[PDB]
């Protein structure tokens, strides 16, 4: 009863890396938008 | 980045600066000096010639011909989203959990505006906290401003955590038996030391309670203007949360008292006559400031309930302090050193305890049809045996009648099982189921108080109820 | 139980005079204060 | 229009420069406008307090002076409504600005957009003083009448025919080129003028027996009540304003807290004026103010209710005020006297707080209106000071200029005893003056039951110790039957349930009634126990339930209930014998 | 038994957090390598323009050594003192006429001022 | 700077009776000692800096009286360090600024004795701090603001007192070091209000912080019943989170009897009351014979003489001792007392001669002679009966 | 005044007690006067001529009708005068100052003169400094045989403990001698009061080797049984007289013959041996068993003497 975290410390590790794959997809929209907004 | 390098004059907690007439009153800036270090102010006045600014932390390194000021915010603001639910707070919005700070859907005052009168409503439903002291003879509806007073070496820490990680909402109870609206709770400290924010902490994470607090913990060495601004923070989360969310929330105040000596010394730096007893004048209204914000809305499904903590000076009644609390409040909750000294926890005296909307959370379509005769019941017992025990010292047992005996013998175990529940979680059943088997000690006809038909549905049960949980 | 108020209505009213005294002191050292830096021009 | 700019900003505390010639108290607008006050002039420099918070303002922004006092409007519109401590409409900055009050908002006390069916009353050519009636408008079943401001003279040039128009319109025109509106301002802090002030010989109905009969108030007269937690205070001004003489009432919060004051705002548009079907509301207006709200909106609240009670007893009314809670009041004036350094004189009150009460307690008094007709205002304020106690300066103050004090206890309601008003405590001082008039309309001997019954329950209290001592069975006959008589008096003509249907009014002729059977079975108990009848046979006479059910007789069939039970307390002891 | 939601929690914040750090990494590179960009001289022209209107009179304005060749035109136009200050990078500082006053226009500074405020922006485009 | 602050687990003995068992204050934590003058706190603060178990002493001496410095520095080389041996004056770092010295300098002492207690624990030492009196360092900061022409907050003080008094008392606790070893630092401090009003505003502030209040009475000392402490205005907000430490080291049941002693303090006092009003021969045979019990852990466990070479130091298992017996007395006479046995003649039972007389055993006799009383309180009423 | 000029005339140190060899110095009186009376100032100097200690007395007089600013000086002075000696020349030093609470009066007309924030009851704010350069100007140094005594004498306004003088000044000296108006109404005399008195520095000078070995102890066992008589005076005030205890009784008896012999001496010299007989004699009143605070072999040798054999 004592090992149940190991489930829910595996699907965190999958769900940072799934969010972290899906983000890394659009980075340079996110940065084209700060660089045209800072800019004058 | 405007940059301000007029600085004439520096003394204590107050720096004036010349040529900086585009500063705002009230504004925050920070100081930066010749090391590089940056510290934070704010605009305490403004004129065509100078404006003074009042330092956070101590001047130490200052000088006048390589410091210079620069502005931050017109108006002090702080930025709220709907995830801010388990993150802590330094009291000025700065998190010091090690988590990414949050990303803020919009930027709102703190210094928020007044209800409108006519746009509130009667509050009518109560909050379970688990206490059975609390929930029966003292009870706490939602919109209710019900504050602990508490003294020196009493565990009003204890009690407050135990009531932050125990509160909850009863929906079946009404009739609605889903539990729709949320439920949050704002945890606010004020002056606090180590060990009480370590105590706070460990609590607060052992349980799960964190995944739906939020907590501005504010140390005792901070600046004092930061201890000014954590309630207001937190009531600005409050209110957005409640208002704008639909969410149940609960807001917990550690000190007012820490929070009265920071005003009167925030006061007295800035060089303001005080008034009665050295505090400020205008306490009572900074006081109704942060009390009124709570309440229920029509039209809102939210509510705010708050639950202020002061430990009384002297334990007088008479200090400024209690005594506007209570004149600006709806009642308050007593801790008696007596019970705390006889090991009894948690140590509240339901004699002195008084809660002025509590006719209004009980009834037959919420807790139970009982719960008002149950409780002054238990309150013209409990008083009667206290009375009848200072008696009994002189005047010795023997010469008392039955009706006496059975009066001490019912307050003993009144004060050894009902109010001394240690940790245990109970809910409004089980206080009741409590009760009623603590009344079943007295005769049948000595319940003056209450209708026959309630004492005939629930009269006579046996004490086998705090043995199922030790 | 009369002389116990009468001891404290006394003591009240002493520590009260105390208060006052205190309060008018302070305004004094404001108002030499203002009227020194006033007067300095 | 004296215009200036900010000069320095400290706290609530605004200082303006070039605002040369500007008035000692004009109100002022600063900023982008709040709403101020001139404290304080010093050449071209003028000293401006803020009544809201002053956050985000700048050097070198405008300040301009409205150039009037504060102020308020008298005219159509007022009744029904609910105003704050400076007379703005609550319900109309909700629907602007939504369930919080934003800073800055204006607008109007009287509503701009409503027609009202105007009815001239004045010719062209006719000379007009102030005070006098040019108008007519119907408003929820009142004649409000246009009324010329004090302060104006001259003879009418053209006046408007009969129509629909708003207050804007200027309904007559004075030869001078003066014009005149359906509305008016005053200023909050002046007494409106009087013709002449009269005396106290008028009684003032309350509808409850024990204030009515125990401790009257005339008709103009001034009374103070504690406001004790649990003693059922806001059923009895319920009940008062429900049943009383004034035609119009007039209800201030000043400062209370807010959950009480959101019980008062949902209560009122839920009770029914007894003269008719239609809610009280109608008659009456709501100032209210929660503790958080601006200080200067609570310290002139109070004035801006007795102003509106003024105007209304000036169109020639009977109006009852009711200050709920006047100790919020002297807080919020002893938090101003500290912003201005003020010394403060005793426990950090001002030195001049029992000058402000005898002034506000002053506008109080029936008397001859500018327009010859009869008017009054009837001032009831309690006082709830912290913890109780009668020492605090506020209440000593008060004290000592009211005519009438009817103190709420706790231990009455805890015993289930009401409307729970301490006999040995109150006391009234229109007694006197006041028996003229009870001799003339109610009966001849109405004094002397009065001082009857007074004296009973006196007699009655001053046993309390032996029959506390060693109970009630251990007394003589004498005594038993004063403690008994002490009991139903208490239990019949004393208690009175608010909630009856025709118990919660009594008129002066019932408790009249009421006393002479009371005092008239206690004399037939004597005589009895004087011929050696038992204490117990005399406890169980069945003309004790006919005079236990007298209060809750009606008004019209009372006077035979009140014949039938006279007949049946003399038949009862002379024909047993 | 919970506690895995929150671990869970917290694992999506510092998943957010590094993306959010990531993209202002970014950023600070695009900025950093303007004046390697055609465009540069356009931009420095804007911010010395920029500083120089925000106060109402400079008595001096200080550029970076290799800002002045792009901005000395208009430093002659507008009649303000031209000094040099090695430190300076990304921008120009304009001293007010009093010598009291000073104001910064480097695209650090810039870029710390607006990063909290489209922090928020950035979010919610991104996912 | 330090690493991480750790919860406070261990505790920190001071060698006195009451203080140890009553009003614990934990290894890291605060305590602060009020009273008016003349009641003892320099005494006590001695006796803390004697025979305390912390591994350096840092005394700072400010604004007091001079001749208290001469005691110290006469004596303590003569005395022996209770743990390593040697001469006790070996462990000790004494700051001193007597009342005549500069006024200037107090804030100075303060600071530099605590900057070198925080030194001696980043070496990895436990470093006990006790400052002779904080009103002084006040009433310095209240004479520069005088020269300063400030605006004073209340009776005088300058508005940054109570954040200067709390910056000061924040400082102590215990930390793992930057080099990864761990230290704690214990702050002990006395406060001197003026006429022994506790209501002045460096005490009220003081009460916010500490974790340890130990209050002096005036009346104890006026009796010459030393420490003087007054039971009713103290308490120790470190009782629970030490409980594990007593049930391991000292005895498995020690807050039991540590929680029967408080509540038959807390009873004693309640019957005060009526004692005051009616006279101690109108209670019933029960409320006196709690009364005596009172009495005697009053005068034979709370009391202490500091003076004594026996009865100065007192370790927890002495204590423990002592409170066992007092316990099983008063069940013993509780018991009799249902038996019809007059009150007179319990008080004058033997064994209340040896109850007494125990304070004075040597630490080494103790193990025997807390046997030998058992036995003599047991045959005294089972036995007899 | 009486108590001071008798502590004058009588002090003497027993070094045949202590061994240290019959020296025999006599002390020097260093008087200080601020704003006395003629008065007393008179009566001062009558005692200090009968007792010839004239020829070895220096004398700072500030008379009351002198200028009140010159009181700043005069303890400086004297305090000096009497430094000087005792540690350039050995002599034994005694230093009497007549009135502190002149010196406190002026001092606070200064600081009011110049706006000082003042303490308490408009008293200057360095008034605890002040005080102390003057209170710690004496003691004893090493190497040096020399020696400084001072006796302060101060009058608590309205008999008040709590006045900022009197506080002060018990913050600040190593103890007090205070006198009860009580005991003064009922005629006993010298009306030293022992509960609110106290010596800081009385431990080391007894013991084995000093005075006698029994004197901690007696003083301990007097001072708790004078108490007990205190509180039950006050129970004798609250209930009636014949409800008490006899032992309630004998605390009673003892504590009116404390009071009655051991305080009111008149103006005869006690030696500490005389003294000590007599508390013995007192103590001799309570049974051996509540002499708790007195170790049995003391009691032993001298318990059981009778009172009245001492005079008679
Ligand atoms: N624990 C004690 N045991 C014995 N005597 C004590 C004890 N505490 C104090 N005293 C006595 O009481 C006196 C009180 O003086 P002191 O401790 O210096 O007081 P304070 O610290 O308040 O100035 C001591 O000089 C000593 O004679
Ligand atoms: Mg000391």
């Amino acid at each position: 009863t004592e090992a149940l975290l190991a489930r829910y410390r595996e699907r965190a590790e999958a769900e940072a890396k799934a969010v972290r794959e899906k983000a890394m997809a659009r980075l340079d929209e996110a940065v084209a938008l700060v660089l045209k907004e800072v800019l004058p | 980045k405007k940059e301000y390098t007029g600085i004439t004059y520096i003394s204590g907690p107050l720096l004036f600066v010349e040529n900086a007439k585009d500063l705002a009153y009230g504004a925050i800036v920070d100081i930066k000096d010749g090391t590089g270090r940056v510290r934070g102010g704010q605009v305490i006045e403004v004129s065509e010639e100078y404006a003074v600014i009042q330092v956070f932390e101590e001047t130490t390194g200052l000088d006048l011909a390589t410091t210079s000021v620069s502005l931050v915010e017109d108006v002090a603001r702080l930025g709220v989203s709907k995830e801010m639910l388990g993150r802590r707070f330094n009291g000025i919005g700065k998190p010091i959990d090690g988590l990414p700070p949050i990303t803020p859907e919009k930027r709102l005052p703190i210094t928020g505006l007044p209800l409108n009168p006519v746009a509130r409503r009667k509050p009518e439903q109560f909050i379970q906290t688990g206490i059975s002291t609390i929930d029966v003879m003292n009870t706490l509806v939602r919109g209710q401003k019900l504050p602990i007073f508490s003294g020196s070496g009493l565990p009003a820490n204890e009690i407050a955590a135990q009531i932050a990680r125990q509160a909850t909402v009863r929906p079946d109870l009404s009739g609605e038996g889903e539990k729709e609206e949320p439920f949050a709770v704002v945890f606010a400290a004020m002056g606090i030391t180590q060990r009480e924010l370590s105590y706070f902490i460990q609590e607060f994470e052992r349980t799960g309670a964190l995944s739906r607090s939020v907590l501005f913990l504010n140390k005792a060495d901070d600046p004092t203007i930061e201890r000014i601004l954590t309630p207001r923070m937190a009531l600005t989360v409050a209110e957005y949360l409640a208002f704008e969310h639909d969410y149940h929330v609960l807001v917990i105040l550690t000190d007012m008292t820490n929070y009265c000596e920071a005003l009167r010394e925030i006061g007295a730096a800035r060089e303001e006559i005080p008034g009665r007893r050295g505090y400020p004048g205008y306490m009572y209204t900074d006081l109704a400031t942060i009390y009124e914000r709570a309440g229920v809305v029509e039209g809102k499904k939210g509510s705010v309930t708050q639950i202020p903590i002061l430990s009384m000076p002297d334990d007088d009644r008479t200090h400024p302090i209690p005594d506007l609390t209570g004149y600006i409040t709806e009642g308050q909750i007593q801790l008696s050193r007596e019970l705390h000294r006889k090991g009894i926890y948690p140590p509240i005296d339901p004699l002195p305890s008084l809660s002025r909307l509590m006719n209004n959370g009980v009834g037959k379509g919420k807790t139970r049809e009982d719960h008002k005769q149950v409780s002054d019941q238990l309150y013209s017992a409990y008083a009667n045996g206290v009375d009848i025990r200072k008696l009994v010292a002189i005047i010795g047992e023997d010469a008392l009648t039955e009706n006496d005996r059975r009066y001490l013998q019912f307050a003993d175990a009144f004060e050894r099982f009902f109010i001394n529940q240690g940790q245990q979680n109970r809910s409004i059943e089980e206080s009741l189921q409590i009760a009623w088997a603590l009344l079943s000690m007295l005769p049948q006809g000595e319940l003056k108080r209450i209708s026959k038909d309630h004492i005939g549905k629930y009269y006579g049960q046996k004490l086998e109820e705090i043995w199922g949980a030790p | 139980i009369p002389g116990i108020r009468a001891q404290i209505r006394f003591i009240q009213q002493v520590l009260e005079q105390r208060e006052r005294e205190d309060t008018f002191r302070l305004k004094r050292i404001k108002g030499k204060i203002e009227a020194r830096e006033a007067e300095e021009e | 229009m004296i215009q200036g700019v900010i000069q320095k900003i400290a706290g609530p505390a605004v200082i303006a420069k070039g605002m040369l010639g500007a008035r000692m108290y004009d109100i002022c607008k600063v900023g982008e406008g709040l709403v101020g006050e001139i404290i304080r002039l010093d050449g071209d420099t003028a000293f401006v307090q803020v009544y809201e918070d002053t956050s985000g303002l700048k050097v070198g922004e405008p300040v301009v002076s409205t150039g009037l006092p504060l102020a308020v409007e008298l005219g159509p519109g007022m009744l029904n409504g609910i105003y704050d401590g400076i007379q703005r409409p609550l319900e109309r900055i909700r629907e602007k600005t939504g369930i919080y009050i934003t800073r800055g908002v204006v607008v109007h006390a009287l509503d701009r957009e409503k027609k009202w069916a105007w009815t001239p009353m004045v010719k062209p050519g006719d000379e007009v003083r102030g005070g006098m009636v040019l108008g007519t408008v119907p408003e929820f079943g009142f004649t409000h009448k246009i009324l010329v401001p004090p302060d104006v003279r001259g003879r009418v040039k053209e006046v408007k025919p009969a129509g629909e128009y708003t207050v804007e319109e200027p309904v007559v025109v004075l030869e001078d080129g003066t014009e005149l509106k359906m509305y008016h301002t005053w200023p909050v802090r002046r007494a409106r003028p009087v013709q002449r002030k009269l005396d106290p010989n008028t009684p003032f109905l309350t509808g409850m027996r024990i204030l009515d009969v125990l401790f009257p108030v005339a008709m103009g007269g001034t009374a103070a009540i504690p406001g004790p937690f649990g003693a059922g205070k806001s059923v009895t001004q319920q009940s008062l304003a429900k049943w009383s003489n004034a035609d119009v009432v007039v209800y201030v919060g000043c400062g209370e807290r807010g959950n009480e004051m959101t019980d008062v705002l949902v209560e009122f548009p839920e009770l029914t004026d007894p003269k008719t079907g239609g809610p009280l509301m109608h008659r009456t207006v709501l100032i209210a103010n929660t503790s958080n709200m601006p200080v200067a909106a609570r310290e002139a609240s109070i004035y801006v209710g007795v102003t509106i009670a003024e105007y209304f007893r000036d169109q020639g009314f009977s109006v009852a005020l009711m200050a709920d809670s006047t100790s919020r009041w002297a807080e919020a004036l002893r938090e101003i006297s500290s912003r201005l350094e003020e010394m403060p004189a005793e426990e950090g009150y001002p030195p001049y707080l029992a000058a402000r009460l005898a002034a506000f307690y002053e506008r109080a008094g029936k008397v001859i209106t500018l327009g010859g007709e009869e008017g009054a205002v009837t001032i009831v304020g309690a006082v709830s000071p912290p913890g109780g106690d009668m020492s605090e300066p506020v209440t000593q103050s008060t004290l000592r200029i009211v005519g009438a004090f009817w103190r709420l206890d706790a231990s009455l309601a805890f015993r289930r005893h009401f409307p729970a008003i301490n006999w040995n405590g109150s006391y009234s001082l229109f007694t006197s003056a006041l028996d003229p008039w009870y001799r003339e309309n109610v009966a001849e001997d109405y004094p002397e039951l009065r001082d009857a019954i007074s004296e009973l329950l006196q007699r009655e209290a001053g046993l309390q110790e032996i029959v506390q001592l060693v109970g009630p069975d251990a007394l003589q006959d004498a005594e038993r039957l004063v403690i008994e008589v002490g009991r139903i008096i208490r239990e019949d003509f004393l208690q009175q349930n608010a909630y009856h249907e025709v118990d919660a009014y009594c008129s002066m002729k019932k408790a009249y009634g009421i006393m002479k059977m009371i005092l008239a079975f206690y004399k037939e108990a004597e005589a009895a126990i004087k011929r050696g009848v038992s204490i117990d046979e005399i406890l169980q006479l069945p003309v004790l339930e006919r005079i236990g059910r007298a209060r809750y007789v009606s008004e019209e069939e009372f006077p035979a209930y009140f014949e039938e039970a006279m007949k049946e307390i003399q038949g009862a002891f002379k024909a047993l014998a | 038994e919970s506690a895995g939601e929150l671990l869970v929690a917290t694992a999506r914040t510092q998943a957010r957090g590094e993306v959010l750090e990531e993209v202002r990494r970014r950023v600070r590179e695009a900025l950093e390598a303007l004046p390697q960009k055609p465009e540069w001289p356009e931009v420095v022209r804007k911010l010395a323009l920029e500083a120089l209107e925000a106060l109402p009179g400079a008595k001096a304005l200080v550029a970076n050594p290799e800002d002045l060749p792009h901005l000395e035109a208009l430093a002659r136009e507008r009649g303000v003192e031209l000094q040099a200050e090695p430190a300076l990078r990304l921008g120009v500082r304009a001293v007010g006429a009093e010598g009291k006053t000073q104001v910064e226009n480097s695209l650090l500074a810039r870029l710390d001022r607006a990063w909290d405020a489209l922090s928020s922006k950035v979010a919610q485009a991104l996912w």
